[PDB]
């Protein structure tokens, strides 16, 4: 039960580590272009991290 | 710049003068306070604090009353609320003493009454002040430009 | 006029308009925004859904200080804010063009400056335009009128 | 007088006035209302009953201007709001009819521009209306009077 517990705990930071730092570099990434006009943004970026 | 420029209010001060520019609000993250304008009060802000300021969409009665971001900015003299401000050597500046605290947010104004850069803050090198600022870039990137020693008014 | 018709505030805009008569206030409840009177925005509102009207009885200092009502209504031209209103054929007409969306809760005077009707919208019939409205009867019947195609305002 | 002397306000009515002395900031205890002043309206109120005041520390940014007051009662005629008060045989008379309700918390001036006292009711004596005040005293006190009959407005 212990070894179930930890392994469950594991996935579970290592996901949370990786949605908050894929949501700061989508605010890194797109913050300066979302006070300018005409935003010319390659869109991979975006299409990775919108979902 | 009276028309479209909403003080922020807090204990009967002015902390600062937020400004929609583009349809959208801006107001320096370290200033403290609140907007007189109760629309502008329901909009939600967006903290991109790596440039110290929150943005937030203005509504639909105030889209068409917003100044105009720009790009080109050559050296020289441009538009202020406290009078001109010299631009030179990639750098903003101003005469020594003038502007201060409640006067972020503040709009550098171009000539045709296109802004160019906010004031955050002033750096005084003795002979002039240095204004610490957030400005655009050829790309559309909008830099913000703090030469050493500016302190966020 | 101007003194006891107030406006009604949606997001910071106009949306229709609150007409204070015989010491009972008014609003029509497709409309939503708030009265910008403060004393008014204290009334309680029953709502009476079928004639999509709200009323109210208003404080004790503006019983006395409201619009007076009639019920003699002789065909002809009748006041309104934007000019003047046709009664005919049983019928509350205005050029066509003129008014719409916002302009409901309206008052339409009488040349003495009583009140004979609420405006509450609008259909078109090409050559002018008929108002859904209110209006009262001989035997103090309050009819909501509305013409086919009647759209709120 | 009208530059530091704030109306308190309740449902849309003025019933009350708060007055600034000595960097302090006093308000009749038996009034209910709000203080439109943000600061005032945030300082902490330590409430006296039996003087039937509440006093706070006015903030720093306005302690610098704030009224002056007295101890020193010639007798005579004293400057107010609706005109002049006699003042005689330790008593604030006024002429019958002038004031009401609403009128508590206005300061009494001196002729030199000094508060020397708070009206807090009056009682018609016949031909005048007997004032009752909160005086004060040469060795630093602060006296309630209430005439016999005195009325709270």
């Amino acid at each position: 039960v212990i070894v179930l517990c930890g392994v469950a705990l594991a996935i579970l930071v290592g996901t949370a580590s990786s949605a908050a730092c894929i949501a700061k570099a989508r605010r890194d990434c797109l913050t300066p272009y979302a006070l300018a006009p005409n935003a010319t943004v390659p869109t991979a970026l975006a299409v990775l991290c919108c979902i | 710049e009276s028309d479209k420029t909403f003080p922020i209010m807090l204990n009967g001060q002015v902390n600062g003068y937020a400004c929609v520019v583009g349809g959208r609000l801006m107001k320096p993250l370290h200033v403290e306070g609140k907007i007189d304008n109760e629309q502008l009060a329901a909009v939600k802000l967006k903290k991109a604090s790596m440039y110290d300021l929150e943005y937030g969409d203005v509504p639909q009665n105030m889209k068409s009353d917003t100044l105009q971001y720009t790009s080109d900015k050559p050296p020289g003299f441009y538009n202020w609320h406290h009078g001109a401000v010299q631009y030179e050597n990639g750098r903003f500046t101003v005469p020594r003493g003038v502007g201060g605290k409640g006067d972020s947010g503040r709009p550098i104004l171009d000539n045709r009454g296109r802004v160019v850069a906010i004031v955050l803050g002033g750096a005084n090198e003795g002979t002039r002040t240095a204004l610490s600022v957030v400005t655009w870039n050829q790309k559309g990137v909008t830099i913000k430009d703090t030469p050493e020693g500016s302190e966020p008014w």
